[PDB]
């Protein structure tokens, strides 16, 4: 005999820094033959977050006390047409999202677009520290869900077009780390095939030193 | 030739690599120096009575790992790991610089001093306790500096030389 439960989330909208918006417009609108590198950039970013756990451990030994494995999980979903990458890294604060994913990537942003103009391949994006935006080669929408110790769960979301949102996330608690959800373009469902994902990870990532596990839905 | 120590100054853009180097070499403070200019600067010093040249590599340019860049950074006998006390990201990046030195010198036993720069400014975001906790974990000294006032500058470079004599 209870009243209707209802959760509330505050949502804020942000403009991308002009140069990140230019790069995102270039990535979304142009066909790149080597676009499979998007998955290497996701795995490499998860690896950076897992390294931050170990760094923090040096000076804050309580990190050692978590019983969570440091790992990366790949979860294609053909029904939803999503590729989800989950890691147990340190996660981001709300300030990180507003900054890390819409402003602080700004210096290699301009340098990468001049590298492309000079004839460099899309595969160089990772060396300019802006590999995250390669998700827009294959995804029409990206959601990032993240949890940092002593902070709230946040969702970042953008379909490009010059802005992103950040909100408190009252959904499924994910525990410490980051989940990236690629809503794939209709024509990019090859990247949900177990065989294609095995090829791409056998090729690119090579020497990331955290376990990677592909979860395949039994048909 | 004469006794030379090759010191490399590393750390995030804007921490004061060039300001510390110029304060040491030319005893004045620069309010803005081209962030892309990578040079070595030489100065004769006397440290615990020994006369030597400090050859200071003021790291700049862009982040890349060409064989040329690796060989050049490998000649460094000692490294100043500089962060700014009002810039939390610069402190977090110390782990990156430590990794790359560890990498080209294939050792955890490279002479290094951790330097907390811009100690004159009131807008601290990184506590000294965190910096000393990090220095302790690496087994390296930690110096507070202000390139602006020259407080700690000679202390930081001379400590690094002493660190290189021990190793
Ligand atoms: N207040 C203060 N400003 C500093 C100090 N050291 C450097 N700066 C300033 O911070 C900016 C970056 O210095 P710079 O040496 O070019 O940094 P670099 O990018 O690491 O070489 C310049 O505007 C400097 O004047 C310091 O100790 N105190
Ligand atoms: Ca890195
Ligand atoms: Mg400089």
């Amino acid at each position: 005999t209870q009243d209707q439960p209802m959760e509330e989330e505050e949502v804020e909208t942000f403009a991308f820094q002009a140069e990140i918006a230019q790069l995102m417009s270039l990535i979304i609108n142009t066909f790149y033959s080597n676009k499979e590198i998007f998955l290497r950039e996701l795995i490499s970013n998860s690896s950076d977050a897992l390294d931050k756990i170990r760094y923090e451990s040096l000076t804050d030994p309580s990190k050692l006390d978590s019983g969570k494995e440091l790992h990366i999980n790949l979860i294609p979903n053909k029904q939803d047409r999503t590729l989800t990458i989950v890691d147990t890294g340190i996660g981001m604060t709300k300030a990180d999202l507003i900054n890390n994913l819409g402003t602080i990537a700004k210096s290699g942003t301009k340098a990468f677009m001049e590298a492309l103009q000079a004839g460099a391949d899309i595969s160089m994006i990772g060396q300019f520290g802006v590999g995250f935006y390669s998700a827009y080669l294959v995804a029409e929408k990206v959601t990032v869900i993240t949890k940092h110790n002593d902070d709230e769960q946040y969702a970042w979301e953008s379909s490009a077009g010059g802005s992103f949102t950040v909100r408190t996330d009252t959904g499924e608690p994910m525990g410490r780390g980051t989940k990236v959800i690629l809503h794939l373009k209709e024509d990019q469902t090859e990247y949900l095939e177990e065989r294609r994902i095995k090829e791409i990870v056998k090729k690119h990532s090579q020497f990331i030193g955290y376990p990677i596990t592909l979860f395949v839905e039994k048909e | 030739g004469m006794t030379e120590y090759k010191l490399v100054v590393v750390g995030a853009c804007g921490v004061g690599k060039s300001a510390l180097t110029i304060q040491l070499i030319q005893n004045h403070f620069v309010d803005e120096y081209d962030p892309t200019i990578e040079d070595s600067y030489r100065k004769q010093v006397v440290i615990d009575g020994e006369t030597s040249l400090l050859d200071i590599l003021d790291t700049a340019g862009q982040e890349e790992y060409s064989a040329m860049r690796d060989q050049y950074m490998r000649t460094g006998e000692g490294f100043l790991l500089v962060f700014a006390i009002n810039n939390t990201k610069s402190f977090e990046d110390i782990h990156h610089y430590r990794e790359q030195i560890k990498r080209v010198k294939d050792s955890e036993d490279v002479p290094m001093v951790l330097v907390g720069n811009k100690s004159d400014l009131p807008s601290r975001t990184v506590d000294t306790k965190q910096a000393q906790d990090l220095a302790r974990s690496y087994g390296i000294p930690f110096i507070e500096t202000s390139a602006k006032t020259r407080q700690g500058v000679d202390d930081a470079f001379y400590t690094l030389v002493r660190e290189i004599r021990k190793h």
